[PDB]
């Protein structure tokens, strides 16, 4: 019952302003009683102008209290249709690479789904499971030069230096085609000594 | 705000009144309520969006980046990082005045300590793990090859990182002492916190003073009207108070819903971006500066 | 059976001095929930668990698995209109 706490709070703090609303006119607001016409048959009318006052007086007040709630309470819903416009166009229709905008992990889609007085997504995120404690580099020096990764990193589980993408662990051996050169081995702070394969010096050999 | 004492004090002549508007006391404290409650939400949505508490490593290597300004400060008896401690010296009787008339500051639910051990462990994991510790268990990362992705998001090769490091640590720290003095050396800068906190405390003056207004009744003070004066009459005096304290409630409360409702959009603003630029990195320009 | 709060004086929930999740939120930090023969407790609450991460600065954890979730969102769109 509580996930859709959101929307049955929503329906009830109407019905429950539009309960008091209606409580409201069985007080007396001062006036000697809450029924109109009863305060007419009792009283001879230049009295009940008087009376009415209090009456009116009173309503009229808890009408504008009840209207000034709903419009500050549908700005609240307003703000909240803005969020669902955003996430509708944003999460649905594309692909929101806001974080945790669409809800915890990196967001695949959502499918939308209708509520009364509301609209419920089911977002759909990537969230990685199982880690490994993995030594790597910044950089990798081949012959003085540097080699850095064009997209993830050097990792090693102890022997082998392999480069793999970030959010998954998909090693593989290091070739120029995983690497770009750019400066040399002195200014890295933590490049370590390896040999990155070519893949075109075999190509070669015959 | 406890409604029936604030416009009836001490005495059931006026209690007994207060009966013939219905249900205005009671509405009064179901919207204040409402407020009071969504506050410890929005301090909820803001600061814990961690699963758990993390805290730093024992030692600091973090390539010459100094975070002993930020982070958390082990030799105080409530830990705050130094900086925070700028922060609370600089934002600041109305201690039980108000809370005479049953205007009362219920405690807010998470003390400042605890808001110091999330801004903590945000802060841890953003150190050690990057930003995937907002997406799942977090994943230890040395903190130069952190940096070197960040410079992918904004299109500068990583390379630049890896060569420029020493620079670029120096640039970091000489960037954040300047913060300090940038709080320490003026007052100003927290104004959007400290308008805040005195518009609230304004308001409550105002909310006060207005028991002192006569509201064409013969006296501010309840029971001189009962003193004076046989209450067949005295009846009408009260409404003129009741009448104009009972409104002056709901303005007063009128006031903080939509101030609440300011509080509420900005909230957002920040849990979006602890979201996203905190836990993330932002490709918005200029929504994190 | 009272206890002195930071909030308030509390009566009929025996403290506890172990620390959990806040499950009834009272006051500045004091959370109370109903588990233990059971009593309504007192206690401070724990905000998460705690962890500290391994660190080291040539310590990388790259995940080899994942899942798939489907995490329900609702918002409110319109509400009831009257005149
Ligand atoms: C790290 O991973 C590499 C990649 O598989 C391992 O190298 C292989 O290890 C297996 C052991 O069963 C051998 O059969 C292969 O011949 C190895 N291939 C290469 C290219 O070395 C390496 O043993 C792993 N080391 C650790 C400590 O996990
Ligand atoms: C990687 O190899 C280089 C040499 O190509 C190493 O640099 C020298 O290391 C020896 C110790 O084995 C020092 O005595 C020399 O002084 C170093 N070079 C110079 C010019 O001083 C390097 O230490 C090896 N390890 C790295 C850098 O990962
Ligand atoms: C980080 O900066 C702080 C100060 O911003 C350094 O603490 C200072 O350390 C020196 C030691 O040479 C002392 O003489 C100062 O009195 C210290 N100042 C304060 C305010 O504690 C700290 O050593 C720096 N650490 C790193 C790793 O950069
Ligand atoms: C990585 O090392 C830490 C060292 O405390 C250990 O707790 C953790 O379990 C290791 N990772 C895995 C996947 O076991
Ligand atoms: C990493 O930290 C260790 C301290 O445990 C240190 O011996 C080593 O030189 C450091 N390496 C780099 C590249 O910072
Ligand atoms: C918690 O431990 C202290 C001693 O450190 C003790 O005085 C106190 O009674 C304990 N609290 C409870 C609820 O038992």
């Amino acid at each position: 019952a509580s996930a859709l706490g959101k929307l049955q709070d929503v329906v009830n703090q109407n019905a429950q302003a539009l309960n008091t609303l209606v409580k409201q006119l069985s007080s007396n607001f001062g006036a000697i009683s809450s029924v109109l016409n009863d305060i007419l048959s009792r009283l001879d009318k230049v009295e009940a102008e008087v009376q009415i006052d209090r009456l009116i007086t009173g309503r009229l007040q808890s009408l504008q209290t009840y209207v000034t709630q709903q419009l500050i309470r549908a700005a609240e819903i307003r703000a909240s249709a803005n969020l669902a416009a955003t996430k509708m166009s944003e999460c649905v229709l594309g692909q929101s690479k806001r974080v945790d905008f669409c809800g915890k992990g990196y967001h695949l889609m959502s499918f939308p789904q209708s509520a009364p007085h509301g609209v419920v997504f089911l977002h759909v995120t990537y969230v990685p499971a199982q880690e490994k404690n993995f030594t790597t580099a910044p950089a990798i020096c081949h012959d003085g030069k540097a080699h850095f990764p064009r997209e993830g990193v050097f990792v090693s589980n102890g022997t082998h230096w392999f480069v793999t993408q970030r959010n998954f662990y998909e090693p593989q051996i290091i070739t120029t085609d995983n690497t770009f050169v750019s400066g040399n081995c002195d200014v890295v702070i933590g490049i370590v000594n390896n040999t990155v394969y070519d893949p075109l010096q075999p190509e070669l050999d015959s | 705000v406890d409604c029936t004492m604030y416009i009836c004090g001490d005495s059931t002549e006026c209690s007994n009144l207060l009966l013939q508007y219905g249900s205005f006391c009671t509405q009064l404290n179901r919207a204040l309520t409402g407020i009071a409650v969504e506050q410890d939400k929005n301090t909820q949505e803001v600061f814990a969006q961690v699963k758990q508490i993390y805290k730093t490593p024992p030692i600091k290597d973090f390539g010459g980046f100094n975070f002993s300004q930020i982070l958390p400060d082990p030799s105080k008896p409530s830990k705050r990082s130094f900086i925070e401690d700028l922060l609370f010296n600089k934002v600041t009787d109305l201690i039980c005045a108000q809370k005479f008339n049953g205007l009362t500051v219920l405690p807010p639910l998470l003390t400042d300590e605890m808001i110091a051990q999330y801004t903590s462990a945000l802060l841890a994991g953003t150190i050690t793990s990057g930003w995937t510790f907002g997406a799942g268990a977090a994943l230890q990362i040395p903190f130069a090859m952190q940096m070197a992705y960040r410079f992918n998001g904004i299109g500068v090769t990583q390379n630049v990182l890896y060569e420029n490091q020493k620079l670029i640590a120096n640039q970091f720290n000489s960037a954040i002492g300047k913060i300090q003095d940038s709080l320490s050396s003026t007052a100003s800068a927290l104004g959007k916190l400290q308008d805040v906190v005195n518009q609230n405390a304004q308001a409550l003056n105002t909310l006060v003073k207005q028991l002192s207004s006569n509201f064409g009744a013969i006296s501010s003070v309840l029971n001189d009207i009962l003193s004076r004066l046989d209450k067949v009459e005295a009846e009408v005096q009260i409404d003129r108070l009741i009448t104009g304290r009972l409104q002056s409630l709901q303005t007063y409360v009128t006031q903080q819903l939509i101030r609440a409702a300011e509080i509420r959009a900005s909230a957002n603003l920040a849990a979006t971006k602890m979201s996203e630029c905190v836990l993330g990195q932002s490709k918005r320009v200029d929504f994190c500066g | 059976n009272v206890f002195q709060t930071r909030a308030g004086c509390l009566i009929g929930a025996e403290h506890v001095n172990n620390s959990y999740e806040c499950d009834i939120p009272i006051g500045a930090g004091i959370c109370a929930s109903y588990q233990t023969s059971q009593s309504i407790i007192a206690y401070t609450m724990s905000l998460g668990a705690e962890n500290s991460v391994a660190y080291s600065n040539n310590s990388i954890a790259i995940p080899t698995n994942f899942t798939i979730s489907v995490t329900t969102e609702i918002l409110p769109v319109s509400m009831t209109k009257t005149s």
